[PDB]
């Protein structure tokens, strides 16, 4: 109960979400998700984690796009 | 679009999960054809929406696991398109701007 | 980091080209330091992109073959460094959605 | 028929 | 408030019945007032309008108009709002 | 009207349709009386001779 | 230098008349006033026939073969059109108001409900060439003493049932020999008879009246005669039956009541399948699909149309047009969507491809005067007479901000900064331009200086300069951004009505009350060109006018103007019956369009106001795709497009260039020449042949070697071709080659490739991205399921 | 060559087997299937006993309230 | 105020806003009958729009901009008597 | 009878009654 409270708060801030995401990843893969869903309060904490995670996913994906400027540098400077 | 959904939950969920295994191989074969891509992809999404809990509960089952693995073995191949789309718009986003 | 964001773009805008080439060398040095990059990957990315946009026509002019190799390495590690992040983000959201549905079915 | 024309009972009582 | 000073039409069972089963009359009064304004709006509009102005216009009802169908209400809320 | 065809009439008592993209005659007619005039309608549904 | 043709009408889905399903059942034909719109339900596409009537359409019907469509106006003038080729076939006048028209199920004959008389006529053969006098009347029947409400055909094309206002249903025989078979009049109704139908076996006849009674008629012994065996009743409290339809094969009765609700019933058991309400306005028309699974409803008052799948209780179509005329229009920057604003005060978002209303906004109390998008395109801003300016997110469909003046100033024009941080609105009463901050919502300041009301506003997309116009006879250029503030006034000969900004941001055009389009250089503030419009405009004498049209001065000015994105053309509109497209550099008329020819509209040709609807165009804009332009008018949003491209408009031909010649170059593996030769011919079918025949290996070679002159054209072709094509990977390979090889040239000349490249971005964003978004989650959804431990 | 003979051309179903190609139909189909569920939810149309068993403060029995004495399963 | 609104509103007030009434106050026409003739013949424009219906009432903000039409023969007379006919403005 | 015969350039080249029980309704009245 305590941890996803913290990760929820951490997830809100873009400067600290990355730590939160990996901790969430560890739990999902080292626990029975059925037990997780049964614990009271997970769903309400899990409510808040979806939107911010999606916002982070929409971002960063855009940054990889801005990386593809570099292909233009290589191909152009190759010419 | 309804009739596609009218079925997909109607697929049976006992062990040995033959039809689900059968249906997965259909999308597996369909992807190999490289035709009707979007329709085949969205069909698999609806599968997880309707029977994802069924799959996860028995993910250790050999028959289902093998079918999923083959679908991944196909599905991994079509990640090239991700590179091509993701490249062009960035070059586009730059070319108009700078 | 100490430079304020409001003045970052302009500081990066004042950057001389020959000096800009050295900033690329610095980014290379960050890149061999995997942990340090992961700590501050996003801020590095924005500065690099703006610089490349800032002097794109100068960079293409440069023909140093070694400079190609410096450019090439910067991605494959950066792309992998980035690619891990979306995958972790993608893994979390999908399972996090799935847990939501299961409880909904249980309570509805 | 109109001049304009072209050209078991299962029981419901059951055991529970 | 004013208390009725005449005999009540309703019998104690009726008012007791009423208790068993902000104000509808208050929303009714809004409806006519809106209706009166719509009529009054149209009249002064047509006399002072250069161009043609058209006149303004149980069972389950179909929602004639929507604020998209495929869109989800949850997706319409910002993370901060959630 | 679409600028794709040319129709011409000559003293040999024939009306010929020419497809400009390929530059060849596509239809030919023989008229009893030489057609001194030919004109397309603005819509092109009609040909006046 | 392009030819624009009317394509479709958005903002109106149904005005009156009877709606009809296509025989295949995949298309719905909705009569829209003076024209008829056809909707492809399966493909979710829409278009409108170009042919038009003298007066608003009254009735329509399509043959089961799907080859012929008949449309009759309120005057009885009938237009016959080939459905497949969308070309008019013949014009005829029946010299009387035809209540209804129905083709025989054979299709050889069709029936017309004319007053209290029934006419049966013979169908022309489409295969035969055009006939001077094709229509021949088979017969005319005079049995009823009052107007015929409706008529129904027998499945065998031998009998027709008619319901008239004589409280009587009367049957006929199409064949004279079979007159004895069916010469009966059915009586018993206590109110007007609405619909008479045949059973599938045809032994039973069902009749319906406005009162809401259904009678079942059978031929039986008392020697044998028709009798009312069974009686049903619609016990609607006050609603009256307005329209009724029957499907014999599946036995469905769909009835629309005057209260605005419909009931679905099963006959003869009279089982109420469902009952629903589409509003308080009467249900005017109902039609049933050939299969009988789709039921369409139409109400004229609010112009409503709805298609219902009662099988699955789902809505195939639910679209309703503006009650008022569209005051303004604005395209999304990519052109995928268009937003329309009406005098009601409600904003509707429309999709160009589908032609359907995605969402509507009702927040504005009064008429919305203007609508505009930001440069980015995520957001749309609007200004209304109620005294508010509202900002709208089109991704989440929410009004995230509202702006208003201190004293509730009425706003008539609006403009948005390219950065999307500053907004400026103008008023017809205050003379000062209000400025708000988008992020904060506070009034930054008021830009004063106009001695007249501010008529219109615009921001330069690049330079970010503001140009303001008024009835002050002047134009003022405001350099709002920067440490110092400045105003540059330029005087003009007459009052300014409309203003358009050059996408480059170097020039501005203004339309004046004198009927002149004057262009000025912003940086220097001197005039550069002037165009006359007074002669070009066509204005029709109003029926109430006591003065001639030529002597009239009512409207020889354009109240709306806009540039072409290429920058060489202007489309202009106003309170008149004309849209004029000019060619700016040399000041001539390219082409002129007649916005309408409906006789009802006033301008086409002491206690009471003699006000009647008039033809006028509120606004006009070009497509960012550079292939269409739309004009807001009273009837709705007219869209003219250059899509068909039947014209032969070659570029740089030589005798060696030939469609045949190109093919050998493909056969001779000279791909580069074949592509260039095809472009010189400028034929889409040939270009498509060459484009799809180039192997993937050779694409980078060809792309590198394309001449610069053809680069803008090929880029436009791919963008337009890709948005609907199925070869995304092939197309995405082509763009990667083109951008990689010639991207630097594109950057050098951004404006030249602006339109073409934008279309490319639309394809990459509006379809290609969605593919990976669906692909990527499946990958992650996969990984979680396999990797995650199964439940206990 | 008949396609040339009529100045028309039909795009191939698939240019090459390795090349990805979508279905031959409207692109809104994919959106519809993914969000078909919510479309259904939005599209749904909008919606005494003779011996009255009343007790407590409403009937003036305030004493029962002071001393402490004081339907969804039906709806299902 | 509202109590004033009960009695202030009068038919005469509404008639006062009649365009035929108004320009008479502006002195464009000698008489109301002269006014209704001019509007029917089409010489009088309110803002950028022409009005041919006498029963139109001009709202206050439009009150300032009621005027003759540029090519009116009447206006040509107006500038002629005062001797400021400028033919460039066609008026 | 019951079908109009019109001689016009476009044409002219070449009853049973069923009703309800009113007497029963009237007898009911």
């Amino acid at each position: 109960i305590l941890l996803m409270k913290r990760c929820r708060d951490w997830n809100t801030n873009a400067k600290t979400h990355t730590i939160a995401q990996r901790t969430i990843r560890c739990i999902l893969m080292h626990h029975n998700i059925a037990k997780l869903s049964e614990i009271p309060g997970m769903v309400k904490i899990v409510d808040a984690i979806i939107p911010y995670t999606q916002r982070h996913f929409t971002r960063v994906d855009n940054l990889v796009e801005q990386s593809y400027i570099l292909d233009y540098a290589l191909v152009e400077m190759d010419k | 679009p309804a009739a596609v959904d009218l079925e997909i939950r109607s697929l049976n969920s006992f062990e040995p999960f033959d039809e689900i295994v059968w249906f997965i191989d259909a999308l597996t074969q369909g992807l190999k054809s490289n035709k009707n891509f979007e329709l085949y992809e969205t069909f698999m999404s609806l599968l997880f929406k309707a029977h994802g809990d069924v799959i996860h509960a028995n993910n250790k089952n050999q028959d289902i696991a093998s079918a999923l693995q083959n679908w991944e073995d196909v599905h991994k191949k079509e990640d090239r398109l991700d590179d091509l789309v993701k490249f062009c718009m960035g070059v586009a986003a730059f070319v108009t701007t700078a | 980091l100490r430079i304020r964001m409001s003045q970052l773009e302009d500081a990066l805008m004042v950057m001389p080209f020959s000096y800009v080439l050295k900033f690329l060398k610095f980014i290379d040095t960050v890149m061999q330091n995997k942990t340090l990059l992961h700590s501050h990957l996003p801020l590095i990315c924005k500065n690099l992109f703006f610089i490349i946009k800032f002097n794109h026509k100068e960079l293409v002019s440069q023909k140093n073959e070694e400079l190609k190799l410096q450019i090439n390495r910067v991605k494959t590690e950066l792309r992998s460094a980035l690619k891990s992040t979306e995958d972790d983000l993608g893994f979390n959201v999908q399972g996090l959605k799935f847990v939501k549905q299961q409880w909904n079915l249980r309570h509805n | 028929v109109a001049p304009t024309a072209l050209k078991d009972d299962d029981d419901d009582v059951l055991l529970d | 408030f004013e208390l009725s000073d005449v005999k009540s039409s309703k019998s104690l069972a009726e008012i007791y019945e009423d208790d068993y089963t902000l104000s509808e009359e208050l929303q009714k009064a809004h409806s006519e007032i809106s209706e009166l304004y719509a009529n009054l709006v149209y009249k002064l509009d047509v006399l002072s309008s250069v161009h043609f102005v058209p006149k303004p216009a149980e069972t389950p009802t179909i929602s004639m108009e929507d604020a998209p169908l495929y869109m989800s209400n949850a997706s319409s809320l910002a993370p901060q709002e959630i | 009207p679409e600028g794709r065809w040319i129709v011409s009439a000559s003293l040999d008592s024939t009306i010929r349709t020419w497809d400009l993209p390929t530059g060849g005659c596509i239809d030919g007619i023989i008229v009893d009386n030489v057609a001194t005039n030919v004109k397309f309608s603005p819509n092109g549904d009609l040909l006046a001779t | 230098k392009s030819d624009f043709k009317f394509s479709n009408l958005l903002g109106t889905v149904y005005r009156q008349g009877n709606i009809t399903f296509s025989d295949d059942g995949k298309q719905l034909l909705s009569p829209v006033g003076n024209r008829v719109s056809v909707f492809d339900l399966i493909n979710n596409k829409s278009f409108t026939f170009e042919y038009e009537h003298r007066k608003n359409i009254a009735a329509i019907d399509l043959n089961k073969q799907g080859t012929l469509l008949i449309s009759i106006d309120e005057d009885g003038r009938a237009i016959l059109v080939n459905f497949k080729a969308r070309n008019v076939l013949h014009h005829f006048n029946f010299k009387e108001k035809c209540s209804a028209v129905k083709f025989s199920p054979d299709g050889r004959l069709f029936a017309l409900a004319s007053g209290r008389f029934l006419q049966i006529w013979k169908t022309p053969d489409v295969n035969k060439d055009r006939q001077f006098a094709p229509f021949v009347r088979h017969r005319v029947h005079a049995g009823h003493f009052q107007d015929i409400t409706s008529l129904t055909w027998s499945q065998d094309s031998r009998f027709i049932l008619t319901t008239s206002k004589d409280l009587s249903a009367k049957i006929w025989s199409v064949d004279s020999e079979e007159k004895n078979l069916a010469a009966t009049t059915f009586n018993g109704h206590r109110d007007y008879v609405m619909g008479a139908f045949f059973s599938h076996d045809q032994e039973k006849i069902y009749t319906v009246s406005k009162d809401g009674a259904v009678f079942v008629w059978e031929f039986t012994k008392r020697k044998y005669s028709w009798r009312i065996t069974k009686k049903h009743f619609f016990y609607a409290n006050q609603a009256k039956v307005k329209c009724v339809t029957f499907h014999p094969a599946t036995r469905l009765l769909a009835v629309g009541f005057t209260s605005g609700e419909f009931r679905l019933y099963d006959l003869p058991d009279f089982t109420l399948i469902q009952q629903l309400s589409m509003g308080q306005n009467p249900v005017n028309t109902v039609s049933v699909n050939q299969t009988g699974e789709w039921l369409a409803f139409g109400s004229s008052k609010l112009g409503q149309l709805l298609v219902y799948e009662w099988q699955s209780e789902s809505y195939i179509l639910k679209q309703q047009g503006h009650f008022d005329s569209t005051n303004s229009l604005a395209y999304s920057p990519d052109g995928s969507r268009v937003v329309t604003a009406s005098e009601d005060g409600k904003i509707k978002v429309w999709d160009i491809t589908s032609g359907f209303c995605l969402a509507t906004f009702e927040e504005h109390t009064s008429s919305v005067t203007a609508v505009q998008f930001a440069k980015r395109g995520q957001v749309m801003f609007s200004s209304s007479l109620d005294g508010t300016v509202r900002a709208w997110d089109l991704i989440r469909y929410r009004n995230f901000r509202t702006f208003t003046g201190t004293e509730r100033i009425q706003f008539n024009c609006l403009a948005v900064d390219p950065s999307g941080e500053v907004v400026c609105a103008g008023s017809l009463d205050n003379f000062d331009i209000h400025v708000w901050s988008v992020q904060t919502g506070q009034l930054l300041d008021a830009l004063s200086g106009h001695e007249g009301p501010v008529s219109c506003l615009s921001f330069s997309q690049e330079n970010s300069v503001l140009a303001s116009a008024s009835w002050d006879k002047t134009i003022r250029i405001w350099s709002i951004f920067g440490r110092s503030q400045q105003v540059e006034p330029i005087e003009v000969y007459s009052d300014v009505l409309a203003l358009s900004m050059r996408p480059d941001g170097k020039e501005v055009a203004v339309s004046t009350l004198k009927g002149q389009i004057s262009i000025f250089n912003i940086e220097d503030a001197k005039q550069v060109g002037n165009i006359d419009c007074r002669k070009d405009i066509i204005s029709g004498r109003f029926n109430q006018d006591r003065f001639t049209a030529k002597n009239s001065e009512r409207s020889k000015f354009f109240t709306t103007i806009h540039y072409s994105f290429d920058g060489m053309a202007i489309v202009a509109g106003g309170n008149n019956n004309s849209i004029c497209l000019y060619d700016v550099p040399n000041e001539v008329l390219l082409k002129r369009f007649i916005v309408s020819r409906n006789m009802a509209l006033n301008g086409t040709l002491l206690s009471t106001r003699k006000m009647r609807p008039e033809v006028r165009v509120t606004s006009v804009q070009f497509s960012p795709t550079a292939n269409a332009f739309a004009a807001a008018s009273t009837e709705g949003l007219l869209i003219y497009s250059t899509n068909d491209t039947i014209l032969f408009d070659p570029f740089d031909l030589d005798v060696d260039v030939t469609p045949h010649s190109t093919v050998e170059a493909l056969r001779e593996k000279q791909f580069l020449n074949a592509l260039v030769m095809a472009f010189r011919l400028n034929e889409e079918y040939l270009i498509n042949k060459v484009y799809e025949a180039i192997p993937i290996k050779e694409i980078p070679l060809v792309a590198s070697n394309i001449p610069a002159i053809y680069l803008p054209r090929i880029l436009k072709f791919i963008g337009d071709f890709a948005i609907e094509s199925q070869h995304i990977e092939f197309n995405l390979i082509w763009i990667k080659a083109l951008l990689s090889a010639s991207g630097g040239y594109i950057n050098e000349h951004k404006y030249l490739f602006s339109t073409a490249m934008r279309s490319i971005q639309r394809f990459i964003v509006r379809v290609a991205k969605e593919v990976v978004n669906t692909t990527t989650d499946n990958k992650y959804t996969y990984r979680f399921l396999v990797s995650t431990d199964g439940s206990m | 060559l008949n396609d040339i003979d009529f100045n028309t051309y039909t795009s191939l179903e698939q240019i090459d087997k390795e090349l990805l190609t979508l279905s031959i139909g409207p692109r809104s189909k994919m959106n519809t299937l993914l969000h078909l569920d919510v479309i259904r939810k939005r599209s749904k149309p909008k919606e005494l006993p003779f011996f009255l068993q009343l007790s407590g403060e409403k009937v003036g029995d305030e004493a029962s309230v002071r001393e402490g004495i004081a339907h969804r399963r039906d709806q299902e | 105020k509202i109590s004033d609104l009960e009695n202030k509103v009068t038919v005469s007030a509404i008639c006062r806003r009649r365009l035929p009434v108004i320009m008479h106050r502006l002195k464009m026409a000698e008489t109301i009958q002269d006014a209704v003739k001019f509007i029917e013949q089409g010489h009088v424009r309110v803002g950028p729009n022409l009005i041919n219906d006498p029963a139109y009432l001009v709202t206050r903000n439009m009150e300032d901009y009621v005027t003759w039409v540029d090519n009116s023969k009447i206006k040509k007379t107006l500038l002629r008597y005062r001797n400021q006919i400028d033919d460039f403005d066609f008026s | 009878s019951t079908r109009l015969k019109i001689v016009d350039p476009y044409g002219g080249s070449d009853e049973a009654f069923a009703g309800d029980d009113v007497v029963a309704e009237f007898q009911e009245e």
